């Protein structure tokens, strides 16, 4: 088994088409990123639930206030 | 003798290379490296 990991390691140096890192498939980028919008999302739209409390307006009328 | 010559010059040319996990001609039954790709 050492033997084999050293082997491994070296033809790797001698190929130009190894791998960048040992590490197998990377398969967690997605989730990241829908976690990363759905916060995004969830806060976008927890704000104006406060920012939208619309206790009352002032609307100019023609007829009365005028 | 013949054979005494034939393990010293294995010793020699063999136990040091890193490349030679066994011989060639039998690689095929080797696992595969991770690495490659």
């Amino acid at each position: 088994k050492l033997k084999l990991d050293a082997y491994h390691l070296l033809e790797a140096s001698q190929s130009e088409t190894a791998a960048k890192s040992a590490l197998s498939d990377l398969n967690w980028f997605s989730d990241l990123a829908d976690i990363y919008s759905g916060q995004q999302t969830m806060a976008e739209m927890d704000v104006a639930l406060k920012a939208q409390g619309e206790q009352k307006l002032s609307y100019p009328i023609q007829g009365k206030n005028i | 003798g013949k054979i005494h010559g034939a393990v010293w010059r294995m010793k020699h040319l063999f136990a040091t290379n890193f490349k030679m996990v066994g011989h060639p001609r039998y690689a095929y039954a080797l696992p595969k490296n991770p690495l490659l790709q």
